[PDB]
């Protein structure tokens, strides 16, 4: 109960075209899916979606250079399974520790804020091999298309959208989300002196599309660092509002209250911008307190809700340590990927669907519609 | 003299040194051949985290010593 995994409509045709395929002998899984498959015991077809969903992002591994050491070739994973995982994405109540400042910029909260972080995965553009899949889909020989990376990115982002609107009504409050130049980092690859207009403009298309589906979204604070104007945009009820921190000086950062919200009126969320093969977190998993994705995770208790181990946050490097009693006489293997791989830890849990009619229900549900 | 620093991962660098260099100067050899902030560097030699004011002779790291750089990988 500690996570919940989300994924569009569109995801989920993706999903049963595979399992379907797989039953009849005509795909073959990546080894690394396999594996996850074998350690169970039911065939393809006697496991339901959800079980199948749920194996396919079991296999999923802590720390990734998803840039540049994925094959996507079925030695690791293959470009149907990538196409899948890119899609999924995950939420969680966190506590948040510091106001996730990168490198020495954090600035620690004199008393931790409770909110909720999204792991959404952003366009993959970077590869040390072949072409992604997020490749394959958004470029047209080489050319960007923005009207297809705005379909992508509103097929991963909407269910969480959906998700904590739903959740701020059910608190009787507002939500407030900061989102990252998600995609616009490695993530980018050669397209990272273009990139930066087009994911805002992802966002801002998403918003108008669905603003309707949202009336407890409130406040959206959208920081790319670098490489955008300071603005406010009406978009509908919402405000929407473009604040580069490397721009506009005094930003509140990610795991802050934005201008306008606080813990009484708002519910705090921060997408995080995550990976295709990674659990939430990628990076810090292997105790680098770097990237969007390692920085949110190591400035909360993450790796706690996903072990469901206690941590303990270090004030000096604005990072959640492992347990004390697991640190102890480990000193240069006790980072949190090491405590998942000593106790067999696997990433896996509760899915739901985005259905055609903007709510979430069970994947079997979804598909009998 | 030559010293040898080799990454957990298995990267080689060779260093001209003399035993009065200080570990500080070390790192920064180490940024010159391969550009690693002297921030992410921890030297190992013979399980001792070794300080940046120490020496080699300090250490005794003679000719031909293999050193640990034990880095935090970056993507
Ligand atoms: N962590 C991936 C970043 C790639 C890079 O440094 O491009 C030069």
């Amino acid at each position: 109960s500690a996570y919940q995994l989300l994924l569009s409509k569109e995801t989920l045709n993706k999903i049963l075209q595979y399992k379907q395929n797989l039953e009849k002998g005509l795909a073959t899984p990546g080894k690394f899916f396999l594996e996850e498959l074998s350690k169970q015991e039911k065939s393809i077809s006697e496991m339901d979606i959800t079980t199948f969903t749920q194996l396919l992002i079991q296999s999923k591994k802590p720390q990734v250079f998803a840039e540049s050491q994925v094959y996507h070739d079925g030695t690791d994973w293959t470009l149907e399974e990538e196409s899948i995982l890119g899609d999924v994405s995950v939420n969680m109540p966190v506590t948040m520790y510091n106001d996730g400042g990168h490198g020495s910029s954090f600035k620690n909260h004199p008393k931790p804020i409770s909110g909720y972080l999204a792991y959404v995965p952003g366009a993959l553009l970077a590869s040390g091999s072949g072409p992604t899949s997020d490749m394959k889909e958004v470029l047209d020989n080489g050319k960007l298309n923005q009207d297809k990376l705005n379909a992508l990115y509103e097929r991963r982002l909407l269910p969480q959208l959906i998700h904590f609107n739903e959740l701020a009504r059910q608190n009787e409050k507002q939500a407030a989300i900061t989102i990252p130049g998600i995609g616009t980092g490695c993530f980018s690859g050669a397209y990272y002196d273009v990139i930066k207009p087009y994911v805002r403009n992802a966002l801002i298309h998403i918003l108008e599309k669905h603003k309707d589906s949202l009336p407890y979204i409130d406040i959206i604070h959208y920081d790319p660092y670098m490489g955008d104007e300071p603005a406010e945009k009406k978009i509908g009820h919402m405000s929407f509002r473009v604040s580069p921190s490397g721009v506009v000086r005094g930003t509140t950062g990610q795991l802050d209250y934005p201008l306008g919200s606080n813990p009484d009126t708002h519910i705090l969320v921060s997408i995080v911008a995550w990976d295709h093969f990674s659990w939430p977190g990628n990076d810090y998993w292997g105790g680098a307190r770097q990237t969007d994705d390692g920085v949110k995770a190591a400035s909360t208790d993450t790796m706690g809700q996903v072990t469901g181990a206690t941590g303990v946050y270090d004030k000096k490097w604005g990072r959640y340590m492992p347990p004390e009693s697991f640190t102890k006489d480990r000193k240069g293997m006790s980072d949190w990927g090491d405590y998942v791989r000593e106790n067999g830890i696997v990433f896996n849990g509760p899915v739901l669907a985005l259905d055609k009619s903007g709510k979430l229900d069970t994947l079997e549900n979804v598909a009998s519609r | 003299m030559q010293i040898f620093v080799k990454t957990l991962t298995g990267k080689t660098i060779t260093l001209e040194v003399e035993p009065s260099d200080t570990i500080e100067n070390v790192k920064a050899k180490i940024q010159d051949k391969e550009g690693i902030p002297p921030d992410q560097q921890r030297l190992i030699f013979a399980g001792k985290q070794l300080e940046d004011g120490r020496t080699l002779s300090d250490y005794n790291i003679q000719k031909e010593s293999t050193l640990h750089l034990v880095l935090r990988l970056r993507g």
